[PDB]
């Protein structure tokens, strides 16, 4: 759709105002380019929190999935969005979501070491013994990158 | 002087043939171009990384060669881009009159001295170092009509045959080949390699060993046995020289016996080094040469000289090749060179009429003649003296020169005539008593125009380069114009003019010249009449002068300004960019659309339209492409509607209505050199290492406050490309050393499969040409396909991608830009309707000011030029002014005096405007040479007529009034006949529709209208200045 | 004048056969018949 | 020109003897020149 490609724009630009016209005309909250990303993926990636919640007000899909199995919330807790993650988690985003790799948005925020995002993640029930596609918990990750902090956490 | 050589005829005629022969001498010798160097000299370092993206290429090429370019002299700025195709570009821009020589060898040497710094297979592929500041001659285009020959059959055609020979061809200075030649190709197949337990290392590994040079030695070589009586070299392994010697490559010998060879694992042939652009011509295969001229070389000569090269080479292309000139610069240097001898022939024969009209004799009709091709003789072998050259603003300065190269000769041969007609002297006495009162005159004339023009050549910069060309043509036509005039015409005048009676004003005829010259006569009483009627009221004319000098004022600052105008170049540009992340095919659909467009709805006006896939100027990808397109003769396109501004409305009207594509045509700038050159050119400089994506927040956040302003800034818009969506692979090394697999192999089946690598050289037919091992396209396109690649492990286990390596999505910039060895991203933008790019650069700075902590920013390009000429301005019209004022003031013998003469400024400057302003012109350098060129001559009026009315007072002991009238009398006749011819000689220029019309219009409507009003007004207010003036002083 | 070359063709798939590493005969061949400089040494302190 | 009235001199080995001989060589000129207080003054080595 033409509002889909403006929107996707939009929403990775941060356009509050421009994503708040897109949504009266009604464009595609489901649309995705060609790695499969929708506006909530990019508001989640670059971290736009308005906009997150605007989208997911517009019946935007929380559990959305690319071509490679990664959803909002991995994008979210990877790049250390606090407050974009609570927002996902609130609207009914899979915790123990696997991607292709069977990497959870746990691992990631373990790997960047985001202490506040993990303890968020396993509030809303997240799986510590989910393991990779290599059998790597979120704790194997904080005793191999030495993080004492975030191994404390995951005990 | 004049009395000198009025004694003395034929002394005169010598220094004239001296002048003449120089002059024939200069014109044979002298170098012909389009234009001169304008751009600062700028070198630009080339290298390559296969495979790599900006990131990689950045961090191992691009910083480590910053790093090193230091003791480097005269370097102003240095910027980089890296991007996605593998490729780096850092240009060092250096001070003008920087030594480009002395300039590249210190780039190079530091270069070479940081070449033991980059990667192996950036010291294999090599970097170029290149003066990139200098443009093209011509573009000889390569296509295959039949169909038998790809882009890659005729790049290494043209390369293997053609290249070296217009390499050779005389006046020829550089060619880039518009492609590659042949490079032996191995298409892997995993499926295959995988089978028989092997990898690219594998396949790498015997090329290098089946496919080299090796030294064995000699025969009985020294120290020999004596008693040795043969002495030969022994010849080993050689290189390999076609594909089926590739193909019989051994990898691998089996249990059972059978052999492994490189043609059952790989497809192999001969194709380009990359597969990145692809070329058409009207939808053919093309290649091409870009042919840039040599250094003091004639472009007509050499261009002639090419196309003769290439007719010799016609009968041995191959059956559907042909040759086609898509570009070629040679038609405007040829037509700016015959329109100068066609104004100048006009001009001569147009003095040759008012001449008659006026005087009505044939003798006095070939003093001008004579005189004037002397002058312009003379002015080419300064010209040459100097080491200018023949170009389109050294041609059209010329043209600006003829109308004080003329009034030199209608003035001293028209006071003769006078003076004759009324004291009735003898030619000889006559001349000595003519050229005594003007003589001193003239010499004062000459210092007030060198003190104008001479001036505007010491602006520094692009600006200063392109006044220069003009200034020294102007200055050394008008230089020569005067020793002419004090040599030559003084003693031609004496021997050649026929004496005339006491009282003798051709009243006494009959038909149409006793008609004319009663009603001159009549015309001339009315005109003194008039002025002393304007002198009995000189209190309301002075009211009348400033509301000319505030009109001026105001027409001056509303006028819209541009360096250069938009010239019919005969090609234009069509650019399309679409999507970030698409594909080849996808820009090609578009581009064929495009082509299609112009040989459809513009098959009148377009000859051929050149398509290049997967490059841009703004930056390179599978995602963007230009379409050169090359229109008819002009002479083939009558009216503004088959133009390329025209053209270019209605194909941007057209390519809107294209879906998921920016598709718009543009007309090229006035000089390709220089660049847009109309607006300004930000760079926002990461200064405390915030990195890329903070820099992205930093430009967003400038851009988002410059829309705010559209009243100021228009088109703010950033240079680079965005962010777009790249393939991250995380290689689990735990994982690998468990299964007993090397990261050096993973890296290298991965590298040499995705992204290819260059092995080593092979001869095809006795020339030395790249070996790259490559997937074949369909085993490396999508994410599934990385798992079908196999790495063999210690135990001999073939082990898949998938099973030590994981894969996600994340954003990343497909082309990093780097200003001064920080890293920075290049904003363009340009002043809103009425408004200047000063002013719009004042709240760029205010805008960048307030962005975060450790962003700057610094002006770059047209930007930094336009920057450091407005410092100079001032000084050098301060210079210019007070020098006037003190040459007039010696020529008078008064401080007072002066100002007359100086007060006739504005009555050529409003006329100019006025002309400009009602033609939807723009205030150019074309219009401002005009300008001050319309200021020299109606100054030179008036300082005539000021010092006839000064001496009349002085020696004759008359009154002001009686003086200032008897002066403006005798003047009225040598000044409407120099206006007369002048004006009518620019005709032309102003009317012209065709070819290089842009530059004749901006030189003729100027001038024109500025001469109509510089006429008309100053032959009644020059006589009020004076009176005004010798009133209030003393 | 053209001079006559001996020309000597190894064959690599023999080579294999037989257990011979090619960069070993190639070296062989090369620094024997034609030479190989190997390193620097001092010579009455000068680098030769 | 560096000082008004000193000179910078260079003990040059020509014959390849050596940095052992070439020091005693300099120790001998260095010693034979404190003789010689009434013409030079602070001759010493620049180098270690
Ligand atoms: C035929 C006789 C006429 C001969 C004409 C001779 C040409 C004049 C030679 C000088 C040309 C260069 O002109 C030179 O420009 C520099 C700037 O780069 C000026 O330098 C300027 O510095 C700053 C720049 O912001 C100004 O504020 C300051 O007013 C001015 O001095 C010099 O004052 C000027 O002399
Ligand atoms: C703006 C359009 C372009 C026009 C440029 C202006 C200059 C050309 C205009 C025509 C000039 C001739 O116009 C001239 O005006 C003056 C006005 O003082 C007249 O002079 C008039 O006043 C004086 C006294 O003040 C009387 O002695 C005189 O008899 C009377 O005619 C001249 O007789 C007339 O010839």
């Amino acid at each position: 759709s033409d509002l889909g490609k403006k929107l996707l724009e939009a929403a990775r630009a941060g356009r509050d105002d421009e994503v708040r016209i897109l949504m009266a005309n009604g464009a595609d909250v489901n649309a995705a380019d060609v790695v499969g990303w929708t506006p909530l993926h990019l508001a989640a990636y670059w971290g736009h929190l308005e906009i997150v919640e605007v989208l997911l007000k517009n019946g935007a899909d929380v559990n959305a999935y690319d071509t490679l199995g990664s959803t909002p919330l991995h994008l979210a807790a990877h790049f250390g969005h606090l407050e974009i993650v609570e927002v996902l988690l609130k609207n009914g985003a899979d915790v123990n979501a696997k991607d292709d790799n069977g990497i959870t948005p746990l691992h990631l925020a373990a790997n960047r070491g985001h202490l506040e995002i993990v303890e968020v993640l396993l509030k809303y029930g997240a799986d510590v013994n989910a393991q990779d596609k290599f059998g790597k918990t979120a704790f194997d990750i904080s005793i191999n990158n030495g993080n004492e902090d975030l191994a404390e956490i995951l005990q | 002087m004049p009395n000198f050589f009025i004694d003395r005829p034929i002394f005169a005629w010598v220094i004239a043939i001296i002048i003449m022969l120089a002059g024939g001498l200069a014109i044979l010798k002298l170098p012909v171009a389009q234009y001169p160097t304008i751009a600062p000299p700028a070198v630009t370092i080339s290298a390559s990384y296969p495979g790599a993206d900006a990131k990689t290429v950045q961090d191992t090429v691009t910083q480590v060669i910053e790093q090193n370019m230091n003791g480097i002299d005269n370097l102003m700025y240095m910027s980089s881009n890296s991007d996605s195709t593998g490729t780096v570009q850092i240009t060092l821009t250096f001070e003008s009159g920087t030594d480009a020589d002395i300039a590249q060898v210190q780039v190079q040497n530091k270069l070479q001295l940081a070449m033991p710094l980059l990667p192996q297979e950036v010291q294999q592929q090599g970097v170029s170092v290149e003066k990139s500041s200098s443009s093209f001659l011509m573009v000889v285009g390569v296509i295959n009509t039949d169909g038998t020959m790809t882009q890659e059959d005729i790049s290494d055609y043209v390369a293997a045959n053609m290249k070296d020979a217009i390499s050779r061809t005389s006046g020829v200075g550089d060619v880039q080949l518009f492609g590659s030649q042949y490079a032996m190709r191995i298409w892997m197949n995993p499926n295959e390699l995988n089978k028989f337990q092997l990898t690219p290392v594998d396949v790498i590994t015997a090329i290098k060993a089946q496919n080299a040079q090796v030294a064995a030695g000699q025969l009985g070589g020294t120290p020999p046995v004596k008693g040795q009586q043969l002495n030969a070299s022994i010849i080993a392994q050689t290189r390999l020289t076609s594909t089926e010697e590739f193909g019989k490559i051994l990898l691998k010998v089996n249990q059972d016996g059978s052999r492994v060879l490189l043609r059952d694992v790989a497809k192999i042939e001969l194709g380009g080094e990359n597969y990145d652009i692809i070329a058409e011509f009207n939808g053919q295969p093309a290649s091409g040469l870009g042919i840039k001229l040599a250094t003091g070389a004639n472009a007509l000569d050499t261009a002639a000289a090419i196309r003769a090269e290439l007719a010799k080479m016609e009968p041995f292309f191959p059956s559907g090749l042909k040759i086609v000139y898509p570009y070629d610069t040679t038609p405007f240097v040829k037509i700016s060179i015959h329109e100068v001898v066609k104004t100048l022939v006009e001009a001569i024969i147009l003095v040759f009429l008012v001449m008659y009209l006026f005087l009505q004799n044939f003798r006095a009709t070939l003093i001008p003649t004579i005189a004037v091709p002397v002058v312009l003789l003379g002015t080419f072998a300064v010209l040459a003296a100097f080491g200018f050259s023949i170009n389109t603003l050294t041609m059209f300065g010329m043209v600006l020169a003829i109308g004080l190269l003329v009034d030199d000769a209608i003035v001293v041969v028209e006071n003769v005539e006078r003076v004759m007609a009324e004291e009735g002297l003898p030619p000889k006495e006559a001349t000595r008593k003519s050229m005594g009162q003007i003589q001193g005159a003239l010499v004062g004339i000459a210092m007030v125009l060198s003190a104008v023009f001479v001036p505007m050549a010491f602006f520094g910069g692009s600006t200063g380069a392109i006044y220069r060309q003009f200034s020294i043509t102007i200055v050394s036509a008008m230089a020569l114009s005067v020793l002419v005039a004090l040599i030559l015409t003084p003693a031609l005048c004496a021997t050649m003019l026929k004496p005339i009676a006491k009282g003798d004003h051709g009243e006494g005829k009959k038909g149409f010249f006793g008609w004319f010259n009663r009603m001159f006569e009549k015309s001339t009483h009315h005109y003194t009449d008039s002025v002393g009627g304007i002198l009995r009221s000189t209190g309301r004319y002075l009211v009348l002068y400033l509301i000319i000098v505030v009109g001026m004022a105001y027409l001056f600052v509303r006028l819209p300004s541009s360096f250069l105008p938009d010239e019919d170049q005969g090609v234009f540009m069509t650019m399309v960019q679409l999507p970030a992340g698409a594909t080849q095919e996808r820009t090609q659909k578009v581009l064929n659309e495009v082509t299609h467009y112009y040989l459809t709805k513009e098959k009148n006006n377009v000859e051929s339209v050149f398509a290049v896939n997967g490059f841009g100027f703004a930056g390179r990808g599978q995602n963007t492409g230009i379409a050169f397109v090359s229109l008819k003769d002009w002479a083939d396109r009558p009216g503004e509607e088959n133009k390329v501004e025209a053209i270019t409305m209605r194909a941007t009207r057209a390519f809107s209505q294209i879906k998921d594509a920016m598709v718009f045509a543009f007309n090229l700038p006035a000089i390709v050199e220089l660049g847009t050159a109309t607006g300004f050119d930000f760079e926002l400089i990461d200064q405390a290492g915030l990195g890329h994506e903070k820099l992205t927040q930093a430009r967003n956040q400038l851009l988002a406050e410059a829309a705010k302003h559209p009243d100021m800034l228009t088109s703010v818009r950033p240079n680079g490309l965005e962010d777009t969506p790249q393939f991250k692979i995380d290689i689990d090394q735990e994982k690998a050393q468990a299964l007993g697999v090397s990261i050096n192999d993973i890296n290298t089946t991965l590298g040499a499969a995705w992204g290819g690598s260059y092995v080593n050289d092979f001869i095809d037919r006795g020339r030395v040409k790249k070996v790259y091992v490559m997937s074949e396209a369909k085993y490396r396109m999508l994410p599934d396909d990385i798992g079908d690649w196999y790495v063999r492990a210690a135990d001999g286990q073939m082990v898949p991608f998938s099973a030590f390596s994981s894969s996600r999505w994340e954003y990343g910039s497909p082309r990093l830009e780097r200003y001064n060895g920080l890293p920075s991203m290049e904003i363009l933008g340009q002043a809103a309707p009425g408004k200047s790019t000063g002013e719009a650069m004042e709240l760029m700075e205010q805008l960048a000011s307030k962005l975060p902590t450790g962003v700057g920013y610094d002006w770059t390009g047209m930007s930094y030029q336009e920057r450091l000429s407005g410092n100079q301005a001032p000084s050098l019209y301060a210079i210019s002014l007070i020098v006037v004022f003190l040459c007039l003031a010696a020529l008078y013998e008064s401080w007072s005096i002066p100002f007359s003469v100086m007060l006739v400024v504005p009555l050529g400057v409003i006329g100019a405007l006025l002309a400009a302003t009602f033609r939807g012109l723009t205030n150019d350098v074309y219009f401002q040479v005009g300008l001050l060129t319309t200021i020299g001559l109606s100054a030179k009026n008036a300082i005539l007529i000021v010092e006839f009315a000064k001496d009349l007072m002085d020696k004759e002991g008359k009154g002001l009034i009686e003086a200032t009238l008897d002066a403006v009398r005798m003047a009225l006749r040598p000044i409407l006949m120099t206006s007369l011819a002048f004006i009518l000689g620019v005709m032309p220029l102003v009317i012209s529709t065709g070819a290089g019309s842009g530059a004749q219009n901006a030189v003729g409507t100027g001038v024109m209208g500025g001469m109509v009003t510089a006429t008309v007004l100053a032959i009644f207010f020059v006589p009020v200045f004076f009176v005004v003036v010798r009133r209030r002083f003393s």
